[PDB]
C-alpha cells in the first residue's frame, strides 16, 4: 500500500554518490514470494542475493514487518552481521518489543 | 472465534490475531506394526500343517 | 525417528494436501541454505507427479 512517489527524492541524491539502491515490493503471500526464489534462481545467482540483505531498509506496516522478519530469519537468509533499519511514523510500545 | 488444532504461522497471523499458545506443536509419523513372532508351532513351521 | 525414513524407498509416504505440514515440507525441501539434508530428500518422494 505504499506510494513510492514518497521516495522519489532518493534518486537524485543516491545516484550521485553512486550507491547500489534496489527496490522490491513485499507481497501479501510472503511464502509464495520466498519459495519462488528458491524455485527459479541458480545457486550461483542466489549467493549474490544473500550478499545484499546484509543491509536493508524496511518501510512498512509493523504487522507485516513482524511476519517478514520472522520468515527471513527462519529461512536462514541472514546472520549475526545484518543491520536492518526500520522507519515509520507510528509504532507503539507493544510492537517495539516484538 | 475459531478454535481447533489451528497452528500459528506468520502467513496466517498476518490476517487474524492469535492468543498466547496453549500447547506446543510437533510433527510425527504413523506406521503399521510388523510380525516376527515365536510359537510352539515354530518347531514345525517349514511345512504346511 | 525420521532421519532414516528419508533414505529408504520400499514404503512410500505422503501427507494431506495444502495442510500446514505440506507447506512446511515444501519450505524446508527447496532451501539450499538448509544445514540438514533430510528435508531436501523427503520432498523428492512427496512431490512425485
Amino acid at each position: 500500500e505504499y506510494d513510492i512517489r514518497g521516495i522519489q527524492e532518493f534518486l537524485d541524491k543516491v545516484s550521485q554518490q553512486g550507491m547500489d539502491v534496489a527496490l522490491q515490493k513485499v507481497e501479501n503471500n510472503i511464502n509464495k514470494m520466498i519459495t519462488t526464489l528458491f524455485d527459479t534462481m541458480r545457486i550461483e545467482e542466489l549467493n549474490r542475493y544473500r550478499d545484499t540483505l546484509r543491509r536493508a531498509i524496511l518501510v512498512m506496516n509493523p504487522a507485516t514487518a513482524k511476519s517478514f522478519i520472522t520468515e527471513v530469519v527462519e529461512t536462514n537468509l541472514v546472520a549475526f552481521d545484518c543491520h536492518w533499519i526500520i522507519i515509520n511514523e507510528e509504532i507503539n510500545d507493544v510492537d517495539v518489543q516484538e | 472465534i475459531g478454535i481447533s488444532a489451528l497452528t500459528i504461522t506468520p502467513d496466517r497471523e498476518n490476517v487474524v490475531d492469535f492468543t498466547t499458545r496453549y500447547m506446543d506443536y510437533s510433527v510425527g509419523v504413523l506406521l503399521r506394526r510388523a510380525e516376527k513372532t515365536v510359537d510352539m508351532f515354530a518347531c514345525l513351521a517349514p511345512f504346511d500343517l | 525417528s525420521l532421519q532414516d525414513l528419508s533414505k529408504q524407498t520400499e514404503i512410500p509416504y505422503g501427507t494431506v494436501l495444502d495442510s500446514a505440514v505440506y507447506e512446511h515440507v515444501r519450505m524446508k525441501g527447496l532451501n539450499p541454505f538448509e544445514r540438514d539434508s533430510m528435508y531436501s530428500q523427503m520432498w523428492r518422494m512427496i512431490n512425485r507427479s
